[PDB]
């Protein structure tokens, strides 16, 4: 064993083909994609992830896991851009979406070792997806709680998961009311709002849902007040900064008499002091810069007791704007003046209060006039635990995003699975040929999903997997008495049950773009039969 | 003339030809963000839309208490007027041409912009330039004192849809395809 | 390289298990002193738990979440420092069998303990019994009971004292909870020697900083402060301010302008008429003599920390430009301006015969820093209490209240679901044994009776730590804040229940 030499073709590197190249490429991205296949499913679990000063960071999110992972190998990497793909378009299905495209390159090749060419198995894996799609409309369904549910069931494989309905709840909850139209009608529920916190104290259930949303700051001067108004506030959510004035870049101040020097200099202090006071003289009580404040220019807030706070993160007061009305102040003009225009621009809150929480202690703006919004706050045993709380709070509270701007889900618990794969599995005879191995091969390839899922239990999974299989096998028999596939896997328990009922949803949207996605990366590969590597500098 | 641009993400299958044509840059995070204008006419400014550019070794000296404002006050007209000077040509859609040489659409000058409803879009490859002139009808604009609402187009549509996380630009209803490509891995 | 199955999880458990093992035999009141070698040089001689774990590099990935559990519990409360990670051990390791021996998966284990955790906290808060905040006598008897197994108990009472007259002399309700930030106004200062009792509670500020100009008031009776941002100097233009001068004379001119402005700046601060001016920034020569004449002592140089509580026992709140300078800025509310030179080295202070300061003296520069962390844990049970007027079962009592009521429940729950729940109870005996232990009881022995005597006879029957007997709380009482069995049991059974989330274990970025 061990491909060597050259001969012929002086190339300046490597350059496995065939045989050789065809496995290398399956063994890598079945690495790649068994490093996480235990982590699939409730009874799955997390890991640590140790770099080399020793640090590290436990996390079931397969796509973390893959990205932490140092790949290297292009069929590696593929695997671990694909699980990213998923991650950043629907948001939860990651750690899958691998497993799948493992398992089906690991298939496929095991047809061309069987002397069938590649192509004649693409296409026959194109049809068995053509029909797949299509009969996944045939167990998905319009919004008829689904979502405290679908936010539930996507906390299985997660930390987050044994206090699944506290959050399932917290979830919704939060993302729900920050809801917005984008333009021209839409209706998206914001991809990324409800600025997400955590703190280290208390238990994992106390992670408290502001009923606005939690800016991360102080107040710049410790003499200011540390909680305003009971009844209404005027944020002023500013952007430009507050500190003494430079002029221009290209601006020197020439002084041929030594008149002009005291004068033209304090007035450098009272350009941008005037500044302010037009802000102050708005009913400004509370001001948020973005670019930061003097200290000599706070004075003057403070001197008026109006919570100031300096250099503010920018992507929240974009949203601290909407959320009180106001208007994100680039710099005071309006035609050809100068203010921050009384309450024209300020917005309107119902309290801002700067809450403490252990060692921390930042500023919170709940209740407000067009705020609808939220954000959230872990707290846990330490960051170790709290990273991953959010981390799957959000693989979590992402599957809830696509499961409202897109009415329609399908029962998960590898049902889907084998629904496809008995259905592909009888159709794979509506072609026969050599093609027939192919769909065949496609459909049987799916039930990896349910068999790892139950693998992860330790117990002979060839139980449920059997069972599961039996009966959608079955069900598609008169699919008539009283059709019944939507039967998943309870792991917990170690039966198949009706996961609708159950309450095991997943939206549709992510299985389906979970399957047209993996393959696009499994042809890509199936067509590679030389990989010349050439030399680096 | 086929401009092909292609953009991560999805699979093949999500490629269209694009009624209009395709652009290839972002829009406005910045002071007033538009990103959307239904029937709007465009121009292409070669301009910019800064202070004042003198290209000889200028210099703003000061030796005056007043003259402080003097200074700034008016430089805050210079951007305005010109800012005025384009929605009076009746300009919806701003395409400012990148100038690495000194500055493009000083942050101000967005300030005015944002307000007067002009969605901006700035670092337009000099390659382009002919090319939109083309697909966008549009015509170059090498000063403000020849920005004029004949030397502009008619957009039916203008719209960074954020196909997800991406964020491409279109102009829609108007000799120049421009067709998008997806895929998955690069 | 990579360590998946039970190999994974054993070495975790074992990792937290030896956590504890280090600083066990530091709970307790008769707790010994673990002298650690910082790096940068110096030496820690404290017991105090967190202090102790803060100084000890780990490698094990458990072990260093074992190790900050330490911290987020110091962080809730001061106190209950090493109780959190002798517990949290504990709970990892009495579910090391059923976790494997009893093949019980991880899901499940965390199901259970999750569970159980509800519960025990249930039997926590029955067993407190509430407490006045504001009794003098309760607190001090309350703050006494966390200042026992340390260095600073020797003068117990004393400590106590200066630990509740600086709570709630910082401390301002304000309602529209409490808040008491003894952080940021209760700054402490360490003075090597005297005796423990010569330090008391300064109603004001200490600073050592002297006096801007000899001839300079050594003391103001009822002094006027006026504290500043801005420096007391001829300050320059944020512009290229060039002069160019051609014009003979003229030198004398903008040299002269100088003075000049030096002069209007001490006159909008000797406007208001003060007697002491205390700024952040410094003094130029000139300005010093302007406010010499101008009557009144300066202070140069001191911290925005030190300056913001000067600004909280003297009313004089800090203001930047002069020209704006108002007179409500007044130095109201301010006893003396003592400069007493403590051995060669002379203070200023700033007593009134909302921020105090702490004064420690001792035996070493050493010796205080025992002293100072010994208060801080004095001083933030305190805090606890003032935030949580409700008081636990001291000498571990509340520990094994949890121990028997979850014990009575999981037996009483069939079900896999048991085990795990059983182990939580049997976990928690620990603190009364560890307590019996580094007393020199028979563990063995007393637990059995404690735990009987408690099954019926009372919940407060904890062991007394310097005896090794069992005795009732009540009798001779050692109550500690709520609070602190509250985080103890919530992040311990926490921390339990993420390393038994790990399969396996990684190494590379
Ligand atoms: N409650 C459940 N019972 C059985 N299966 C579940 C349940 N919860 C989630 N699943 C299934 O587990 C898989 C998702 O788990 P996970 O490992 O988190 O995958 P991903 O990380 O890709 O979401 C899917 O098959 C989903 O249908
Ligand atoms: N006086 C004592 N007699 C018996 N038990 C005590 C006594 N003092 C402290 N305890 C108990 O020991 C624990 C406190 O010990 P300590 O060494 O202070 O650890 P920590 O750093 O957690 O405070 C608590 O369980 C408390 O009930
Ligand atoms: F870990 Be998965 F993406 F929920
Ligand atoms: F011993 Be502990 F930290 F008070
Ligand atoms: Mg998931
Ligand atoms: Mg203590």
């Amino acid at each position: 064993f061990n491909n060597s030499r050259s001969d012929t073709l002086f190339l300046g590197g490597e350059k496995i083909s065939g045989d050789d190249i065809r496995n290398q490429n399956v063994l890598a991205t079945m690495a790649v994609a068994n490093v996480v296949k235990s982590s699939l499913g409730p009874v799955g679990l997390d890991k640590m992830l140790v770099d080399d000063i020793g640090d590290f960071t436990v996390t079931n999110d397969g796509a973390t896991i893959l990205s932490l992972l140092d790949v290297q190998h292009p069929a590696g990497k593929i695997l671990v851009e694909l699980a990213q793909q998923q991650d950043r378009e629907i948001g939860d299905g990651t750690t899958s979406v691998v497993i799948i495209a493992s398992e089906l390159l690991k298939r496929a090749n095991e047809l061309v070792k069987n002397k069938i060419h590649p192509t004649t198995i693409i296409t026959g894996f194109r049809v068995a997806l053509r029909e797949a799609i299509r009969f996944i409309n045939e167990v998905l369904s319009t919004s008829v709680e689904t979502l405290i549910n679908i936010a539930k069931t996507s906390m299985s494989s997660k930390i987050i998961g044994a206090d699944s309905d506290f959050f399932s709840n917290m979830v919704v909850d939060a993302l729900l009311a920050v809801k917005t139209q984008n333009s021209k009608g839409e209706i998206k529920y914001p991809v990324k709002a409800v600025n997400v916190l955590k703190a280290h104290g208390k238990s994992a259930t106390e992670s408290l849902l502001v009923p606005g949303y939690a800016l991360n700051c102080t107040v710049a001067s410790q003499a200011m007040p540390k909680r305003i108004a009971g009844g209404n506030v005027k944020i002023a959510c500013l952007d430009l900064n507050l500190q003494k004035a430079r002029m221009a870049m290209g601006v020197q101040i020439n002084i041929d008499d030594p008149e002009q020097l005291e004068q033209i200099r304090k007035r450098e202090a009272g350009i941008v002091l005037e500044r302010v006071k037009k802000i102050i003289d708005a009913g400004a009580q509370v001001v948020l810069t973005t670019k930061g404040i003097d200290d000599l220019c706070l004075k003057e807030f403070v001197e008026a007791k109006i919570m100031g706070v300096r250099r503010c993160k920018k992507e929240d007061l974009r949203r601290i704007a909407r959320a009180t009305g106001a208007t994100l102040v680039s710099s005071m003009s309006n035609l050809e003046g100068e203010e921050t225009f009384e309450s024209s621009y300020l917005g309107l809150c119902d309290e801002v209060v700067q809450a403490k929480f252990s060692d921390d202690e930042c500023i919170l703006i709940k209740g407000t006039s067009k705020h609808s919004s939220s954000s959230i706050i872990l707290r846990g045993a330490n960051d170790y635990s709290l990273d991953e709380m959010e981390r799957s709070l959000h693989d979590s509270l992402s599957v809830v995003k696509r499961t409202l701007e897109s009415g329609n889900v399908v029962p998960g618990g590898g049902c889907v699975e084998a629904a496809l794969n008995i259905y592909l599995d009888n159709f794979a005879t509506t072609v026969g040929s050599r093609e027939q191995l192919a769909i065949a091969e496609f459909a049987a390839a799916l039930l990896i999903i349910p068999k790892t899922l139950a693998v992860n239990a330790a117990k002979d999974s060839s139980e449920l997997v059997a069972k599961l299989r039996s009966y959608h096998a079955a069900s598609q028999m008169a699919k008539k008495r009283r059709s019944y596939r939507n039967y998943g896997l309870d792991l917990i328990r170690g039966k198949i049950v009706d996961e609708i009922h159950a309450g095991v949803l997943e939206p549709t949207i992510s299985k389906v773009k979970s399957l047209k996605s993996a393959l696009e990366a499994c042809v890509a590969i199936l067509r590679i039969d030389t990989m010349i590597t050439v030399d680096p500098e | 003339d086929i401009r092909l641009v292609k953009k991560v993400g999805g699979t093949i299958d999500d490629t269209e030809m694009i009624d209009g044509v395709v652009l290839t840059q972002t829009a406005i995070k910045s002071a007033g963000g538009p990103t959307r204008k239904e029937k709007a006419k465009i121009g292409l400014i070669q301009f910019q839309i800064s202070p004042p550019k003198p290209d000889t070794e200028n210099n703003i000296i000061v030796n005056d208490y007043r003259q402080m404002d003097k200074i700034l006050k008016e430089e805050r007209a210079y951007l305005l007027n010109i800012c005025k000077k384009i929605k009076k040509a009746k300009c919806n859609v701003l395409l400012i041409q990148k100038s690495i040489l000194r500055d493009a659409v000083n942050d101000l000058a967005l300030h005015f912009l944002s307000k007067l409803n002009i969605m901006v879009v700035k670092d337009i490859e000099r390659e382009e330039i002919e090319f939109l002139s083309k697909g966008l009808g549009c015509k170059p604009i090498a000063d403000i004192e020849l920005f004029t609402e004949d030397r502009l187009d008619s957009a039916d549509l203008v719209e960074e849809i954020d196909s997800d996380g991406s964020k491409i630009v279109r102009v829609t209803g108007i000799p120049t395809v421009s067709v998008v490509i997806r895929g998955a891995n690069n | 390289e990579r360590t998946t199955g039970r190999q994974a999880q054993i070495s975790n458990i074992t990792a937290a298990k030896a956590v504890a093992d280090v600083i066990r035999t530091c709970l307790g009141p008769k707790a010994m002193l673990k002298m650690l070698l910082d790096p940068m040089g110096g030496l820690v001689l404290t017991n105090d738990g967190h202090a102790i774990l803060r100084e000890i590099d780990v490698a094990h990935p458990a072990a260093k979440s074992m190790l900050e559990l330490s911290r987020t519990q110091d962080e809730e409360v001061g106190d209950g420092t090493t109780t959190v990670i002798i517990l949290a051990g504990e709970i990892l390791a009495q579910c090391a069998p059923y976790l494997i021996e009893k093949n019980i998966h991880p899901v499940i284990i965390i199901q259970a303990l999750k569970k159980a955790l509800t519960d025990a906290l249930e039997v926590i808060k029955q067993v407190s019994k509430p407490v006045d905040v504001e009794n003098d006598a309760a607190m001090k008897k309350l703050i006494q009971a966390s200042i026992g197994t340390k260095y600073v108990i020797h003068w117990s009472e004393k400590m106590c004292e200066l630990a509740l007259d600086a709570v709630k002399t910082v401390r301002k309700d304000l309602g529209q909870n409490f808040e008491i930030d003894i952080k940021r106004y209760v700054r402490v200062e360490k003075i090597p020697g005297g005796d423990v009792l010569d330090s008391r509670v300064l109603k004001g500020v200490l600073l050592n900083k002297d006096v801007v100009h000899p001839k300079m008031s050594r003391h103001i009776e009822n002094p006027r402060v006026v504290l500043l941002d801005c420096p007391l100097e001829y300050k320059k233009g944020e512009s290229q301010t060039n002069i160019e001068i051609e014009k003979e004379e003229d030198w004398n001119r903008i040299l002269q302008i100088e003075e000049e402005q030096v002069q209007l700046m001490c006159e909008q601060i000797l406007a208001v008429r003060p007697t002491l001016v205390i700024t952040e920034k410094g003094v130029s020569d000139l300005a010093q003599h302007y406010l010499l004449k101008g009557g009144c002592s300066v202070l140069r140089r001191v911290k925005k920390s030190d300056n913001n509580r000067i600004a909280r026992v003297t009313g004089a709140t800090i203001v930047n430009r002069v020209e704006d300078l108002k007179e409500s800025d007044v130095g109201t509310n301010c006893g003396l301006f003592k400069v007493e030179m403590i051995g060669d080295e002379y203070f200023s202070f700033l007593d009134n015969c909302k921020a105090c300061t702490i004064m420690l003296r001792g035996g070493s520069k050493d010796i205080l820093n025992e002293i100072d962390r010994n208060l801080q844990d004095a001083m933030a049970v305190a805090r606890n209490v003032m935030l949580s007027p409700s008081l636990s079962p001291g000498g571990g009592a509340t520990e094994m209240a949890v121990s028997v009521k979850l014990a009575e429940k999981a037996k009483q729950l069939e079900g896999i679901q048991q085990w795990p729940y059983q182990a939580v109870a049997d976990a928690m005996e620990c603190i009364p044994r560890t307590l019996i232990q580094n007393a020199g009881g028979d563990p063995i022995r007393l637990l059995s009776q404690l735990r009987a005597k408690h099954a019926q006879g009372n919940f407060t029957t904890g062991i007394d730590g310097d005896k090794g007997k069992i005795v009732d709380m009540v009798s001779y009482g050692i109550w500690e804040p709520e609070v602190i069995k509250q985080q103890s049991v919530k992040t311990a059974i926490e921390s339990a229940c993420l390393l038994l989330r790990v399969d396996d274990i990684v190494s590379g970025v």
